[PDB]
RNA sequence: UUGAAACACGGACCAAGGAGUCUGACAUGCGUGCGAGUCGACGGGUUCUGAAACCUGGGAUGCGCAAGGAAGCUGACGAGC
RNA sequence: GCGCGACCCCAGGUCAGGCGGGACUACCGCUGAGUUUAAGCAUAUAAAUAAGCGGAGGAGAAGAAACUUACAAGGAUUCCCCUAGUAACGGCGAGCGAACCGGGAGCAGCCCAGCUUGAGAAUCGGGCGGCUGUGCCGUCCGAAUUGUAGUCUGGAGAGGCGUCCUCAGCGACGGACCGGGCCCAAGUCCCCUGGAAAGGGGCGCCUGGGAGGGUGAGAGCCCCGUCCGGCCCGGACCCUGUCGCCCCACGAGGCGCCGUCAACGAGUCGGGUUGUUUGGGAAUGCAGCCCAAAUCGGGCGGUAGACUCCGUCCAAGGCUAAA
C-alpha cells in the first residue's frame, strides 16, 4: 500500500486507509468473518453482530432511565 | 476507608408526576393568585394595588 | 424466604452494577439532534426535512396486517407504471426498493397514485442558468419554492370508524354465522382425509 | 394462486384482495444449465475422469442394484436429495454410453 | 445467658470519625389524580437565569377491560333466600 | 573452445520507499479461571466474566438478505422503547433467557471475477526533462498475454431496431461554520463609626448590564468583568448564493418493442463425528478430522424421516456515511 500504482487504483485504495492495518489480526478478511459467524444474516446468526461481545454487552446493560 | 453505602449516581433523582395532576395543581394555583388574602398572607406587599 | 410474596427472580447475580446504563445525558441528546436536524435542514434547503417518498404498506403478521405504515421504497413496477425511471427517482427525492413485492392489485394502484401525486406537486431547479432541459421548470415556479417541513403526504393508518344504517333483511336474518364457522373449521380439518380417501380412488377405483 | 376465501378460517382463510401475477425476476433463471458452461463441464469430465465413489456407484448400476447405487451414493455425499441426484446421473453416463 | 457484682469476655483517659443504606421486582396499608379506563415513561415541538417548565402522539405501547384447556379449541342466555 | 533465451534462487551500506514501539475511556480478535450461589456437591452458576496475548480508529464493528414470515405480507446495517423476565433452556433445581412483529433516531447504496481489444495492452510503475506543479506533458527502461484497461454484477445484462429524451469547466464576489486581539453604563458627593467604609443616615445616577471576581468589614455605580453589540487580523474550507465566459452527443445513458442468448465465486457448500458455545430444544454458531457436491440447481420455512405441492432467498470475493 505504499507502492503508486497501488495508490492509484480506486478500486484498492480502500486498504491504504489507516482503518485496514491488520485485518487478518482483528478477523476481517474472508477466513475472519466466517469463524466470527457472519456467513449468515437471520436468526442463527444474530447474535455475531455487530460482535459477540457486543451484543452480549447490550443485553447485560441495566438501563435507568431518569423518569423510571 | 470507603464511607458506608457510597453513594452511585444512579438513585433516583427524577421523579413523575401524571400529566393530568400537574394541570389539576397549576390550575389551583392560578385560583389562588386572584384571592387577595393569600397573595398577602404569602407575603406580597399589595396594600395599594387597584383589583 | 418468607411470607406470602410472589417468588422473586431478579436477574443481579453477575456484575450488574458495571453495566448501569444511566439518562443524564438524554436532555443532551435532544439538543444534539436538534441541532443535526436544523444544521442538515440548510443544507438541504430548499428538499423537503422529512425525507423521499415513502410507499403505502400494509404491516405484517395478523395483528397489524390491517394497518397501513410507511414502507422503504416504491418497487420497480411502481416506478415505472407511473412512468419515473429506475435510476432518476432517488435523484427527485423517491427512495426506490429493489425487493419488495407487487401480489395484490390495490396495493399496487395505491402506490401509483401517491408518485403521481408527488409528481404534480414536485418542482425541479435546472442544473444550470438559464438552459432548460427535460424535467426541469418555469422560473415563476422556481421563486414560489420553499423547505416544506414536516409529512407533507401523511399515511392513513387504517380504514375510519363507520356506522352506517341498513335494513336487516330476511337472508341477512336467516344466516347462521357461528353455524358457517364451525361448518369452515370442519373441512380443513378434513382435508387431508377427504383428498386421502379420493386419492385412493384413482389408485384403486 | 386464488385470493383467499373471505372468511377469517377454513380452507383459503383471508382477506379477498384482487390477486395478481409477478414478472420472471433474474435469477428465475437461476440454476438454468447454460450451453458454454456445460460445454466446458462436460469436457474436463473426459480429461479429468470419474471418482472411485462414481466408479462403484456406476458398477452397481450396471448390474442393476438401484437400492445400493442409491445406498453408497448417500454414505458419499451426505444427504438423500444429494444422493438421489447423482444416482441420477450415474444412471444418465451409463445411457449415453452402453447405448452403443 | 435459665441465671452476672462475678474467680465470664470487652473497657487506662480525651477529642474527632464510626454501622439497616441505595437500587430492581413484588405485596399489604395509606395519600393524590383520573376512572372502564389509565399511564406521554422511547420520541417530536418548543423553552433566552432552567439538563427545568409547557405542548404533542395512542385507532389499540404496558396494565386493566374474560375465562377454562396440555392442545386443537370453545368462551359467561342475565338470581333467589 | 561458445556466446543464447527464459525458470527458480543469490548477494548488495544498490535507487526509492513502507514495518516494529507508546497510551486505555469507548471498539475488533484470541485465550481463560476460581471465589460465590445451589443453605452440602460434581452438571449448572459465577461467566462466554477477571486476569493473560494481540489489533485499530475518531469512533470502531456491522451492513444492502442463500432475511423474516404465514400476513391484505414485509424488505441493508446500528441504536432506544416494546416484545419480555416472555418462547425456550435448566441436578426442569438454584436459576437463566433471546428473536419476529410494532413504535421511534437515522436512512444510501455501491464494485469486482467469469464467454465477450485482436485490424491494435487501448492499461500501469520508474528514471530523466519541462510546466500550469496534491498533478499534467514528452521520452527511455520495465511490469503484464500464466492477463493490465474497458464492458458487466442478477435489481440484471449482451445483442438488434427506434420518433425520441439526458450529458464540458474554469473564473469573480460572497453566506455559513473556526480561531484570535481590542472597545464599550452609572457616586467613590455630604455627615457618623471604624485601623480600613465596601457599614449606617442624606442626596443622586445606570440597568437589553443586580452572572462572577478583586479591592483594608454585606460595593449595581472603586477596578476587571456582565448586557446589547461594534471593530480589526487569520483560517480552514470543497456546502450553496448570485453575476462572466464558455454551450453539452453523433460516445454513453434513459425510454418503447423483441425474443435469440443470458456465463453469476470448490477441499467450498453440504453430511458424519468430536469439543466448545447458545434460549436454540433428534443438535444455535464456531472449530478439528473424515467423506465430499450440484447447475430443471442450490440455501431456508425453530421436531429427526420419505413423497406431492406451496412461500422464500442465491452462500462460498470486496467497499460503504448517519443515527
Ligand atoms: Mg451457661
Ligand atoms: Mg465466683
Ligand atoms: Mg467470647
Ligand atoms: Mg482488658
Ligand atoms: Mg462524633
Ligand atoms: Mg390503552
Ligand atoms: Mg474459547
Ligand atoms: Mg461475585
Ligand atoms: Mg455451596
Ligand atoms: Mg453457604
Ligand atoms: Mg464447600
Ligand atoms: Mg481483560
Ligand atoms: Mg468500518
Ligand atoms: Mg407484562
Ligand atoms: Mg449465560
Ligand atoms: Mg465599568
Ligand atoms: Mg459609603
Ligand atoms: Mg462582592
Ligand atoms: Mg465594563
Ligand atoms: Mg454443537
Ligand atoms: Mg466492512
Amino acid at each position: 500500500v505504499a507502492h503508486s500504482a497501488v495508490r492509484n487504483d480506486p478500486r484498492i485504495n480502500w486498504l491504504c486507509k489507516p482503518v485496514h492495518k491488520h485485518r487478518e489480526l482483528r478477523g476481517l478478511t474472508s477466513a475472519g468473518k466466517k469463524f466470527r459467524g457472519l456467513r449468515g444474516k437471520g436468526h442463527r446468526h444474530h447474535k455475531n453482530r455487530p460482535s459477540r461481545r457486543a451484543t452480549w454487552k447490550r443485553n447485560q446493560t441495566v438501563s435507568l432511565r431518569r423518569y423510571r | 476507608g470507603r464511607m458506608f453505602a457510597p453513594t452511585r449516581i444512579w438513585r433516583k433523582w427524577h421523579r413523575r408526576v401524571n400529566v393530568r395532576l400537574r394541570r389539576v395543581a397549576v390550575a389551583s394555583a392560578l385560583a389562588a393568585t386572584a384571592v387577595p388574602a393569600i397573595v398577602t398572607a404569602r407575603g406580597h406587599r399589595i396594600e395599594s394595588v387597584p383589583e | 424466604v418468607k411470607h406470602n410474596n410472589v417468588i422473586p427472580n431478579g436477574h443481579f447475580k453477575k456484575h450488574w452494577q458495571n453495566y448501569v446504563k444511566t439518562w443524564f445525558n438524554q436532555p443532551a441528546r435532544k439538543q444534539r439532534r436538534r441541532i443535526a436536524r436544523q444544521k442538515k435542514a440548510v443544507k438541504i434547503f430548499p428538499r423537503p426535512t422529512s425525507g423521499p417518498l415513502r410507499p403505502i404498506v400494509q404491516c405484517q403478521t395478523r395483528k397489524y396486517n390491517m394497518k397501513a405504515r410507511a414502507g422503504r421504497g416504491f418497487t420497480l413496477e411502481e416506478l415505472k407504471s407511473a412512468g419515473i425511471p429506475k435510476k432518476l427517482a432517488p435523484t427527485i427525492g423517491i427512495s426506490v426498493d429493489h425487493r419488495r413485492k407487487n401480489r395484490s392489485l390495490e396495493g399496487m394502484q395505491s402506490n401509483i397514485q401517491r408518485l403521481k401525486t408527488y409528481k404534480a406537486k414536485l418542482v425541479i431547479f435546472p442544473r444550470r442558468a438559464r438552459k432548460v432541459k427535460a424535467g426541469d421548470s418555469t422560473p415563476e415556479e422556481l421563486a414560489n419554492a420553499t423547505q416544506v417541513q414536516g409529512d407533507y403526504m401523511p399515511i392513513a393508518r387504517g380504514e375510519k370508524r363507520s356506522v352506517e344504517v341498513v335494513k336487516v333483511t330476511e337472508e341477512m336474518k336467516e344466516f347462521k354465522a357461528y353455524g358457517k364457522l364451525r361448518v369452515e373449521r370442519m373441512n380443513q380439518r378434513q382435508l387431508g382425509a377427504r383428498q386421502k380417501k379420493a386419492a385412493e380412488a384413482e389408485k384403486e377405483e | 394462486s386464488q385470493p383467499k376465501s373471505g372468511l377469517f378460517v377454513g380452507i383459503n382463510k383471508g382477506h379477498v384482495v384482487t390477486k395478481r401475477e409477478l414478472p420472471p425476476r433474474p435469477s428465475d433463471r437461476k440454476g438454468k444449465g447454460t450451453k458454454r458452461v456445460h460445454f466446458v463441464r462436460n469436457l474436463i469430465r473426459e480429461v479429468a475422469g470419474f471418482a472411485p465413489y462414481e466408479k462403484r456407484i456406476t458398477e452397481l448400476l450396471k448390474v442393476g442394484k438401484d437400492k445400493r447405487a442409491l445406498k453408497v451414493a448417500k454414505r458419499k455425499l451426505g444427504t438423500h436429495k444429494r444422493a438421489k441426484k447423482k444416482r441420477e446421473e450415474m444412471s444418465s453416463v451409463l445411457r449415453k454410453m452402453r447405448s452403443a
